């Protein structure tokens, strides 16, 4: 159910354009990276982040569609048809978090198990899981085919909790362990800290970013069940998803440019 | 499908050709690479002799890792031809005589040989295992020979303090990539086999900053 | 190189043997394996095959779920499983091994034959000649016309000739038309485009004696011609 | 005598250079000018030979025009079909270092040597069914850079100790030693009748040799750094050396002196194979930077680019009829072109 | 000592500079001679059609 302020109602609307300004210069920019291939930088880990620099580039326009849309203005809804572009909300969303995913479950492999990592992570794999990625982010975009925000379920509404909050444990797991046994490493060496700060400087300002990006949308929205819904809560919950389009800049200008590996190419 | 029924079996061929290559690299993907270089007086064949014509391989597996250790001194040709074969091994194992500062016209060609290689265009990113061997050598060839000879601008002690961790900053300062290439200096010890545990222990960190580096985590 | 196969002998109608092939003298993995069945007194049939690695296995129509080819390549024996031996499954039972690559020579080499005697659409190769007398020093000719045209798109004509001396096994003459096996002399030559083929002897000697079979090798099942038998 | 070389041999060394520039009347370019280019030549990649997991050093097409063996720094020389793409051997070499291959002019061996100093040949037609070691040439006291049957029982080899050899495959031993360069051989080329080859080293210099007599017959300096290839003109008399200075050039035998020289100013690297097409009007060069530039063989231009390597080209083959080009490169892909 | 070795570089050079060297109008004219009788017969410098190479498809 669509609710704006009425105070400003055309000072809300006339955001959703402002909003969609960036993630055309930058994530355009950053799938061209097969245009400048033969670098080289086409490898296992890179199309990972080539995931989600399109699924950072499907749900850019799929959600800003929506807030050219939002249920009041441009053609407001139906109870069959409507969910389908909520399947184009869940599916980038839910890539995201699936190409986010896979992207720290070969860097933990790359530094847990340093010597089996180019048996594991390859050509045959990282295609696999990649699509893998991409067809059940379909899967887990379709209830109804087989109630309090759009108008979708408040059972299901969870389940995606149980996918993006679990998928967000082991990316801060797997992160986290990667500045300790980093750290573990590094001081062995002296022990017979000089990577732990080149790393520590990259990795926590990944956690920063993406607690900012699934804390409070992923917080009001178990408030649904964890209380009672009110009126005066989303009020600021069409804002503050506005940070979902925010990460749509960091992501890929944290895992692809500001690390140098994309650096060298320019 | 315009394949004949020995144009089909010759495809089974080929794509089980196609396995035991894809099988067989990744049988010789579990193996560390690593040039053995370094003016080979005393010290080259004492380390692969420490460890157990043209390329002389040498395989040893220390704590669950196999070991591949290329010596190219018996080559003897123009080394700007062949060094591009070795291009893509983990390390550059460069032995070093610490006792070759008095014989000093040697020790100061072994820093023309680890300046060449340490800055080709071929070895950019790939680190180096300095050991400099033959330090109870150098302890009483000091005792009577001292320093100076062969680096005159050395105004220090001769105590084998700062005389040898000038030798160690000599060969580091030569490095004219220090940020793609960090140079893992040891004093070979001879009489502990932890000389192998320094190449596994400096082999652990280059695969590691490679493995950060293939997954751009830096 | 031999292929050396024992087992079977006289079998009860419905039992059931095991044949084994033990190769030695090459390199057993890279070999598919046939299995060529000789009726007594009759022509040479296309029974089983399993490829190198095992990958791949057909049968004759006659055979196709009582027999069970399979390979140990670690111990080199190629084994036939026969279920449920009709009488029309008695024949001295030949291993062949034929590698398949561009250039190679399949068939190249039969093993000694294992003897079986049980109690009691495709190519059509056709050489309906029999028993062509000559004396040595003569040239002879010899010709099995095809049902379809062996001429594959690819310009092989898979037409392979063989020669069983009496008391032998078959020894590959001429893989697919006009390559003269290596070990054969070269008096043999072969000659034919399309669905008329011709095995020509140059001058023919005393040992240029037995049955000449064509194969082709084509698409299976492998159809052998009759036999054409040279009796001086 | 001037330490007893330049009392003749440097003046000598001027009678040549005054014999030179006598016979030098008009260059290649003067006469052949006013003839028609031959157009851009666009060469498509027709194959991409794939299976090679480490840098592929050299390629060498078999007689018949189909297979060609490469040899790459695994310990793998493989055979390919090149029509249909498929992999006939896949044969296993005891030394990984391999920098030079030679497939038979019979098709019935080939030839595979590198940093070993020993040049192995295989026996492909083996009735096991496998690829056998049929021989092992040591001798040369550098690493080999290319080899070269003249038939099933001689092989040519040529090795960084400044030093070509002739070989007798049915014994090990090398019959004739080709002594005349001062410095490393880093590649010949049997002329098309196999009774003379040139040999290109890293002193700038390239030499005919006579494979009966063992003599040096004649000696070509142009260059400014190492002759990294060399290819005989179909004719079997000129031949074409490619340098480090990135600059090809045609030298004749019968005129013995440089005809042209095919450089071009964006092209700064070596260059590290070269070849003739049949007729010999394109000469084909594989370059360090990633490239194989197509040369008007009459005419000095490029006439072409073949541009779909992504590494160092190391070797390119012309098929012996003509019908297309193979190229090698650092990245494990062999190309054939058409 | 190395005179020797000076003594044979000269014995090559004496061997070098007795060559008949023909002209190179006649050595290069006689390479376009063979550059355009054998212009019909490369199939890269004229190229065929897609029904005589064998690497169509
Ligand atoms: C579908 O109506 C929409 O247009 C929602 N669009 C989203 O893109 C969106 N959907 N969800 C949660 C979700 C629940 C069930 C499901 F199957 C898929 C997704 C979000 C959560 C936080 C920020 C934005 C969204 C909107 C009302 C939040 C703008």
């Amino acid at each position: 159910f669509m609710v704006l302020n009425p105070s400003q109602q055309l000072a809300i609307a006339v955001l959703s354009l402002t909003l969609g300004t960036f993630t055309v210069l930058e994530n355009l920019l950053v799938l061209c990276v097969i245009l400048h291939s033969r670098s080289l930088r086409c490898r296992p880990s890179y199309h990972f982040i080539g995931s989600l620099a399109v699924a950072d580039l499907l749900g850019s326009v799929i959600f800003v569609y929506s807030f050219i849309d939002f249920h009041v203005f441009h053609r407001k809804d139906s109870r069959n048809v409507f969910l389908f572009k909520l399947g184009g909300v869940t599916a980038s969303f839910t890539a995201s978090v699936g190409s986010l995913f896979l992207t720290a479950i070969d860097r933990y492999i790359s530094i847990h198990r340093p010597l089996a990592y180019k048996r594991i992570v390859t050509r045959p794999k990282a295609v696999v899981a990649f699509c893998l990625m991409w067809t059940i982010a379909i899967v887990i975009a379709v209830l109804p085919l087989l109630d309090i925000f759009p108008h979708i379920d408040e059972t299901y509404l969870m389940f995606w909790i149980g996918v993006t909050s679990v998928l967000l444990l082991f990316i801060v797991y797997a992160y986290m362990y990667i500045l300790w046994k980093a750290h573990s490493h590094a001081v062995r060496m002296i022990q017979r800290a000089r990577m732990d700060i080149r790393l520590a400087k990259t990795l926590v300002l990944i956690l920063v970013v993406l607690i900012i990006c699934w804390g409070p949308l992923l917080a009001i929205m178990v408030y649904d069940v964890f209380g009672k819904m009110n009126k005066l809560i989303k009020t600021v919950f069409a804002f503050c998803s506005m940070l979902c389009l925010l990460n749509s800049t960091v992501n890929p200008i944290i895992y692809a440019l500001r690390s140098k590996d994309l650096r060298h190419a320019f | 499908c315009t394949l004949s029924a020995e144009d089909k079996a010759a495809v089974e061929r080929s794509k089980m050709i196609d396995r035991n290559l894809r099988e067989d690299g990744e049988k010789a993907a579990r193996e560390v690479k690593l040039l053995l270089l370094g003016a080979g007086e005393s010290g080259k064949s004492t380390i692969v002799k420490q460890m157990k014509t043209g390329i002389v391989e040498t395989h040893f597996t220390f704590k669950d890792l196999h070991f591949k250790m290329f010596d190219v001194g018996g080559q003897r040709s123009e080394r700007k031809k062949w060094i591009h074969c070795f291009e893509g091994v983990t390390a550059i194992i460069f032995c070093v005589a610490l006792s070759d500062y008095d014989l000093m016209n040697r020790m100061h060609e072994s820093m023309k040989l680890f300046d060449s290689i340490c800055n080709n265009k071929w070895f950019t990113d790939t680190s180096i295992i300095l050991f400099l061997n033959k330090k109870d050598l150098f302890e009483e060839k000091i005792k009577k020979s001292p320093l100076t000879i062969c680096y005159p601008e050395y105004a220090g002690s001769n105590t084998y303090e700062e005389a040898a961790a000038y030798i160690q900053c000599q060969f580091e300062d030569l490095n004219k990539r220090k940020d793609t290439k960090e140079i893992y200096t040891h004093f070979t010890c001879a009489t502990d086999t932890k000389n192998v545990q320094f190449v596994f222990d400096a082999v652990t960190d280059v695969i590691i900053k490679n493995n950060l580096k293939d997954c751009g985590l830096f | 190189v031999q292929l050396v196969e024992s087992g079977g002998g006289l079998v009860q109608p419905g039992g059931s043997r095991k044949l084994s092939c033990s190769a030695s003298g090459f390199a057993f993995s890279s070999f598919g394996m046939h299995w060529v069945r000789q009726a007594p007194e009759k022509g040479l049939e296309w029974v089983a095959y399993i490829s190198s690695g095992s990958g791949t296995i057909y049968y004759a129509d006659t055979v196709k779920g009582r027999f069970t080819i399979s390979r140990d390549d670690p111990k080199n024996t190629l084994f036939l499983q026969m279920t449920s031996l009709r009488s029309e499954d008695t024949a001295m039972y030949y291993c062949v091994r034929s590698i398949y690559y561009y250039g190679s020579s399949p068939f190249d080499f039969w093993g000694q034959g294992t003897t079986l005697t049980v109690s009691s659409s495709d190519i059509v190769m056709t050489q309906a000649t029999s028993s062509v007398p000559v004396t040595p020093g003569e040239s002879v000719s010899i010709s099995c016309r095809s049902s379809k045209s062996l001429l594959h798109s690819n310009g092989n004509t898979y037409l392979y000739w063989f020669l069983q001396r009496p008391g032998q096994s078959p020894q590959l003459l001429i893989y697919r038309m006009s390559n003269l096996a290596s070990g054969v002399p070269d008096r043999f030559s072969g000659s034919g485009s399309g669905t008329a083929f011709t095995l020509t002897i140059s001058r023919l000697e005393a040992e240029d004696v037995g049955v000449y079979y064509c194969m082709q090798h084509l698409e299976y099942p492998l159809t052998f011609g009759a036999g054409t038998k040279l009796e001086l | 005598e001037l330490d007893q070389l330049r009392q003749e041999a440097e003046q000598l060394k001027n009678q040549i250079r005054d014999a030179r520039k006598a016979c030098a009347d008009a260059t290649l370019s003067q006469i052949t000018n006013n003839i028609d280019p031959v157009g851009r030549i666009q060469m498509r990649t027709r194959r991409t030979l794939r299976g090679h997991l480490a840098k592929i050093y050299a390629m060498h097409w078999g007689t018949d025009s189909r297979l060609l063996v490469s040899a790459s720094q695994d310990g793998k020389l493989i055979i390919w079909d090149s029509y249909t793409t498929n992999k006939v051997h896949a044969i296993p070499l005891r030394s990984s270092w391999v920098m030079t291959c030679a497939y038979a002019p019979s098709g019935n061996y080939v030839a595979c040597g590198g940093l070993d100093n020993i040049c192995s040949i295989y026996n492909l037609k083996t009735r096991e069914g496998n690829v056998r070691v049929s021989r092992e040439l040591a001798g040369h006291t550098g690493y080999l850079s290319c080899c070269r049957f003249l038939d099933d029982n001689q092989i040519v080899t040529s090795s960084g100790d400044t030093t070509c050899a002739l070989w007798d495959i049915e014994t090990g031993q090398q019959t004739t030693t080709f002594t005349g360069h001062t410095g490393d051989v880093m590649s010949l080329s049997l002329a098309p009748d196999t009774r003379l080859f040139v040999s290109g080293a890293c002193d700038a210099s390239a030499k005919l040799w006579d494979v009966r007599e063992g003599m040096c017959r004649q000696t070509f300096t142009g260059h400014e750094s190492d002759i990294n290839a060399i290819c005989f003109f179909p004719n079997g008399n000129a031949f074409a050396t490619g340098s480090d200075d990135a600059t090809c050039r045609l030298f004749d035998l019968r005129a013995d002196q440089e005809l042209m020289t095919y450089s071009h100013d964006n092209i700064i690297c070596g260059i590290t194979s070269v070849s003739f097409s049949k007729s010999g009007r394109l000469l084909l060069a594989g370059y360090d930077d990633f490239n194989c530039n197509v040369w008007d063989a009459l005419k000095a231009d490029r006439a072409g680019v073949l541009a779909g390597h992504d590494n160092r080209v190391s070797c390119l083959g012309v098929t012996d009829d003509g019908m297309a080009v193979a190229t090698g490169s650092w990245d494990s892909f062999l190309k054939i072109w058409n | 000592a190395s005179i020797a070795q000076a003594r044979k570089l000269v014995e090559q050079l004496k061997m070098e500079a007795n060559i008949d060297r023909i002209k190179v109008s006649k050595a290069a004219a006689d390479l376009m001679a063979y550059c355009e009788a054998h212009a019909k017969e490369d199939p890269l410098l004229t190229p065929v059609p897609a029904s005589e190479n064998p690497f169509r498809e």
